[PDB]
RNA sequence: GAAACCAAAGUCUUUGGGUUCCGGGGGGAGUAUGGUUGCAAAGCUGAAACUUAAAGGAAUUGACGGAAGGGCACCACCAGG
RNA sequence: UUAAAUCCUUUAACGAGGAUCCAUUGGAGGGCAAGUCUGGUGCCAGCAGCCGCGGUAAUUCCAGCUCCAAUAGCGUAUAUU
């Protein structure tokens, strides 16, 4: 580089260039021309009363909203010059919390000082951890109500405490109006953690809802759902998906006043009928005498508990047997495994992406390279600019079509967040996951079990497939969602461009929702094969050198002679193929490489391609709160 | 008759251009 | 590629199944890999090794003692 | 092409570790381990034997 | 002395007669660049990134010779049955 | 005690039978101390500073048991001696 002044020069303009960066990133939040700064506040211990922490935190100016059940307010201080907008949510309602974590551009904890936080807390923090946690602040209640020799002891043991989930972060002190000061100077003045799935999309938080309806007896009408704008610039031709009730499109954006300025009616844009996204989520359009035989005439309540035990003992067999299956005697195996193909390599050996479809396939979208797809429509988002509602303003939509049911939610207390998708987001196909198995539920998953799928903004349930996390072009079907591993999840899904949060639920019982799978999503594509893998066992009961007669692996003749082609491996490592059937049973001559043991145990390897069962529905039932048993 | 099959192709999903 | 010089490098990620604790555009921590800038046995032309993955240790992730945000 | 991860730790069946009485800690396992090479010495022709020697 | 060997390649862990040049694992490479000399060809001076667990020096046996000599055999030939 | 405290010290009262008031971090082929143990995997996953291990009896991977070193400490990266 050389020459001393010119390096501090180089200094100088690189510092100049990354402090204009962070000067153009910080002042686009919670400021004159940015969108409020919102906060959504966890008390993580029912010991913690929430109520008097919010009035404490209360108090510039305050301007309350009020819902059915929650109270939220929105502050307003020209002494730190920034705007929040405030929220409260309890842990163990993963609805209410996890549904508006998704927009908090700050999430602040309070703590027990004597435990750490209760269960229903961890499952709140498991789930926020691996939903996508913004910027976060933690805060402690209890601390001033107890003498100082209990109080640095308590701190101690606090810090001993967070250690395990939050492994260096300060705790603040909630105990008076002053360090209430300090601590809103404290989240105003913050580097703040970005989340992309929120960063491309163009989401909103409804500050209010009207509704008119269209006809009463329909009992559905035009939404008019107001607030800001927080994501990327809001266009009406996209569609606007709510995240409880799904995605519909939208007739008007009007920009009427901001009530709540820092510092203290006209329409924007309705939709052309050609220009709008339409509303489709799949394709539209679909001389022998009498008595001689052949032989010679070729001459011429406690049922569930017993459910789960059952699925116990085959999630053992299945664990010590990857996909040992025994053959049935009562039909024949050619029958049973009508569609099943044996494969000399997993690896190597061809298999056709589009050989045998179903007709399922024939309802969803596929890619032509969904890599450039991708990666094209993200530089629209960003190198590109929008005739539509900039962020920060304060708008109201108008949406066309919503069932009366949703205002009847916002009455309730229940927020409403509504985003505008990307281009290539309504309509169905492939979906594949990558997720890993939360350790606090084992209870046993089947492939094809119903489960509740929290997919990027979305909630639906589906019947997945598990397979192997692998490079190749086949994957084994995995039968049981294993703890250790990391597996792909396959489903058939409204679209979404990566990143995105993944969250697999399960429906345990009385509407309890548990955690049980944890993770993001891969690729979309229908192409990825998904391949089961039957393991047929038999026994060599006659050994000479280097070629055995063995018995049940199957029990016809015929059978022998159609899996034939098929080659044998051994669980003591040798590789052999099947020469001739002798019996009218199922005994068959087979050849080896080497001589086998006595102890030993022939089975062949048989793969067929599965496909994921088409069981989608966007209704998701409203948990109840968590609790442990 | 053995590991033989036919296999046509049909009813492939609508893929969308680039 | 490192923030503060913008250089890119290749960095092993050790233990087995280590890899999916990682995702792309993921915040990591990276050191040496122990021959001072020198590639180490099988890997051609690695000398840099994952030590942590969106702040939390994949010691910690691999023995199972803590879990990872996103 | 290949390229799994975390194969075979995935593929190892899960053996519970049994639960055995603690282990002393300080001068006391220091007074074990002395005891134990230095005090109860069984004459050997040899010594050919380890102290994890099995078989 | 590592030895092949060497009256020097000796008088060296019992290490100091005087003094010049000059090496520091193998490659990149005596290459790039700069300077200088030359009509030119080129000469002199002379790196780094990167790569590698070796490269090398002396000796010591002799699988194997498409290396050479001999001998033996109707499970080899010649003359035949 | 001290500006007032806290801590230390001094002291009433309570506070110990192993499922506790439960000690970890690395390792067990060689260098380099301590297993040719068992199960799983099968040149894969991985381990391995170096030499190497893994392609079906793996003393080296992943585990269980056991053992070894230091021990309220012990690993790893880097600068340096």
């Amino acid at each position: 580089e050389l020459s001393r002044v010119d390096q501090r020069h180089r200094a100088s303009q690189l510092r100049k260039q990354k402090k204009e960066a962070v000067l153009a990133e910080k002042r686009q939040l919670g400021g004159k021309d940015g969108p409020p700064h919102q906060v959504l506040v966890v008390p993580l211990h029912s010991r913690i009363s929430l109520p008097e922490a919010m009035q404490l935190l209360q108090d510039g100016t305050v301007h309350l909203n009020e819902l059915g059940n929650t109270q939220n307010f929105m502050l307003l201080c020209p002494r730190l010059k920034h705007r929040w907008f405030f929220t409260s949510a309890r842990p163990g309602d993963l609805h209410v919390v996890l549904d508006m974590a998704k927009v908090a551009d700050t999430i602040l904890f309070l703590l027990d000082p004597l435990e750490g936080w209760d269960s229903t807390g961890d499952y709140c923090l498991s789930c926020l951890f691996a939903q996508g946690l913004p910027t976060y602040t933690l805060a402690v209640q209890g601390i001033s109500g107890l003498p100082l020799k209990k109080q640095i002891d308590t701190r101690k043991k606090l810090s001993k405490a967070v250690e395990k989930r939050f492994p260096h972060d300060k705790l603040l002190l909630l105990d008076t109006q002053q360090e209430a000061g300090m601590l809103l100077r404290q989240l105003a003045n913050q580097k703040q953690q970005h989340l992309a799935f929120r960063d491309r999309r163009a989401y909103l938080f409804a500050h209010a809802v009207d509704f008119v309806p269209s006809e009463e007896n329909n009992l559905v009408g035009t939404l008019k759902i107001s607030g800001y704008v927080r994501g990327q610039t809001l266009n009406v031709n996209r569609l606007l998906h709510i995240v409880g009730y799904g995605d519909f499109q939208m007739k008007q954006i009007d920009a009427p006043g901001d009530p709540f300025p820092l510092n203290p009616k006209v329409l924007m844009k309705a939709d052309p009928g050609r220009q709008e996204s339409l509303q489709a989520e799949v394709i539209p359009d679909p001389k022998v005498p009498k008595g001689t035989s052949s032989y010679q005439a070729e001459w011429i309540d406690e049922e569930a508990e017993a459910k789960m035990l059952e699925k116990y003992k085959q999630e053992r067999l299945e664990e010590m047997f990857p996909d040992e299956v025994d053959t049935p005697r009562d039909v024949a195996a050619r029958i049973r495994f009508q569609k099943y193909r044996g494969l000399k390599s997993f690896r190597t050996s061809p298999w056709d992406p589009k050989e045998n479809l179903p007709q399922d396939y024939a309802r969803i979208f596929q890619f032509q390279n969904f890599t450039n797809t991708r990666k094209s429509i993200f530089k629209e988002v960003e190198e590109k600019e929008v005739e539509g509602a900039e962020v920060g303003w304060y708008v109201t939509l108008h949406v066309s079509e919503v069932p009366v049911s949703v205002v009847e939610c916002f009455r309730q207390g229940t927020p409403l967040i509504a985003f505008s998708l990307l281009p290539h987001e309504q309509k169905m196909s492939v979906l594949n996951m990558v997720v890993r198995r939360d350790p606090g539920n084992t209870e046993p998953v089947k492939a094809k079990e119903e489960l509740i799928f929290h997919c990027g903004f979305r909630r639906f349930r589906a019947s997945p497939l598990f397979s192997q996390h692998t490079a190749a072009d086949k994957h084994k079907l995995q039968r049981f969602l294993t703890a250790d591993m990391a597996l792909v999840a396959t489903v058939y899904a409204p679209i979404t461009f990566p990143p995105a949060s993944v969250l697999l639920f399960k429906q345990k019982s009385n509407g309890m929702h548990s955690l049980i799978a944890t993770g993001h999503l891969m690729s979309v594509d229908p192409d990825r094969m998904v391949i089961k893998r039957v393991v047929l066992s038999g026994h060599p009961f006659k050994i000479f050198t280097k070629m055995a007669v063995v018995r049940y692996m199957f029990f016809n003749r015929e059978d022998v002679l159609w899996f034939k082609p098929v080659e044998l491996r051994t669980k003591w490592g040798r590789r052999g193929h099947i020469k001739e059937p002798l019996g009218t049973h199922g005994h068959m001559k087979c050849s080896f490489d080497g001589k086998l043991k006595s102890q030993d145990t022939v089975l062949m390897n048989l793969y067929k391609r599965v496909f994921p069962k088409w069981t989608y529905d966007p209704y998701v039932p409203e948990p109840v709160p968590w609790l442990k048993s | 008759s053995i590991c033989s099959t036919y296999s046509n192709l049909y009813n492939h999903p609508q893929l969308i251009k680039y | 590629q490192l923030i503060k010089n913008g250089k890119k490098i290749t960095a092993f990620v050790p233990n087995d199944g280590c890899l999916n604790f990682i995702e792309e555009n993921d915040e990591v921590l990276v050191a040496g890999f122990g021959r001072k800038g020198h590639a180490v046995g099988d890997i051609p032309g690695v000398r840099f090794k994952v030590v942590k993955v969106a702040n939390v240790s994949l010691l910690a992730l691999y023995k199972g003692k803590k879990e990872r945000p996103r | 092409s290949l390229a799994r991860a975390g194969k075979v730790r995935g593929q190892t069946p899960k053996v519970a570790k049994q639960e055995k009485k603690k282990k002393k800690t300080g001068r006391a396992k220091r007074r074990m381990q002395y005891n134990r090479r230095f005090v109860n010495v069984v004459p050997t022709f040899g010594k050919k034997k380890g102290p994890n020697a099995n078989s």
